[PDB]
């Protein structure tokens, strides 16, 4: 199926980070996956380069297709245990997929 | 520029299309294509304006037979059914 | 072989666009390809999300790896023929890969 | 922030590394990794600062046994030989 956003919840206990991330317990990160077909439709937010590469791949299949990746990301705040036992608040950019496209 | 055009979509609908339409600032398209195995399908949707000249033109050197057609009145792709490029002989 | 830029010259004759683009005859577009391994090294300019996704993939491979895509692009100018056969000069953004990274 | 740190690299070298070194604003690392057959490899390089806490910490739930170690003085990682988790 075509490039789209898929669910992915990162639970910190599950990945073994609950000893240094004190909050939150996890978050919805999502991920992008799927085909970048010809033509690239409006919702795929493609670059000119991805459009050209898509066309080239149609002529010469040795050139790969464009890839489905995050095209908009948002941040989350986390409380972590620092190299000293200190609890500190940090804004982490680019943690959550808000939209996917072909690049 | 804001999307101003409404199109039919089929096979290329965005995840939040409604009763089979999408909006765009570019063009509506319909495409007929024949795959690896000789199976032909028809699909349609919205193409954003940036890079639309490349996609509406397409390449005549594409390995597989396909014809894309674009248009720019609302829903103009509704009953658009392109014709495949002749089998090269 | 990890994520990096690869050569790709787009010759308009070879894609069959000799009739609508009057200049240039072609250009170096490049493309991005290759693995996004753990860890993601500095030159891969990864986002937090790609780093986290990479770690999740290492925990369960049902979550895909991050993808090697363009992270910086540049523009080219082109002269072309429109509907009535007149020559317009147009700047096309995002046509040339300047750098690749894992996203 | 500008890169201020020079590191050894092997297996993770940037395309334009010089004499097997790289620069970064983050950390030097070395990593040992065991594939499914019991064979190990050693690699090293530069890691940018953003996201480096995730990568230096790593996940102890990784399916393959591996150990990454990071440090923050010039070249520190050159002779670094981390060991698989026991």
């Amino acid at each position: 199926s075509s490039c789209k956003r898929h669910p992915l919840y990162v639970d910190f206990s599950d990945v073994g980070w609950n000893d240094w991330i004190v909050a939150p317990p996890g978050y919805h990160a999502f991920y992008c996956h799927g085909e970048c077909p010809f033509p690239l439709a409006d919702h795929l937010n493609s670059t000119n380069h991805a459009i050209v590469q898509t066309l080239v791949n149609s002529v010469n299949s040795k050139i790969p297709k464009a890839c489905c990746v995050p095209t908009e990301l948002s941040a989350i705040s986390m409380l972590y245990l620092d190299e000293n036992e200190k609890v500190v608040l940090k804004n982490y950019q680019d943690m959550v997929v808000e939209g996917c496209g072909c690049r | 520029t804001l999307p101003f055009l409404k199109c039919y979509c089929s096979g290329h609908c965005p995840d939040d299309a409604i009763n089979n339409t999408c909006i765009t600032n570019g063009h509506c398209f319909a495409i007929i294509e024949e795959d690896d195995q000789g199976e032909t399908t028809l699909a349609s949707g919205c193409m954003k304006y940036e890079g639309s000249d490349f996609q509406c033109k397409d390449s005549p050197k594409a390995q597989l037979r396909r014809t894309i057609e674009c248009c720019r009145t609302n829903l103009c792709n509704q009953y658009l059914q392109p014709t495949l490029p002749p089998v090269v002989i």
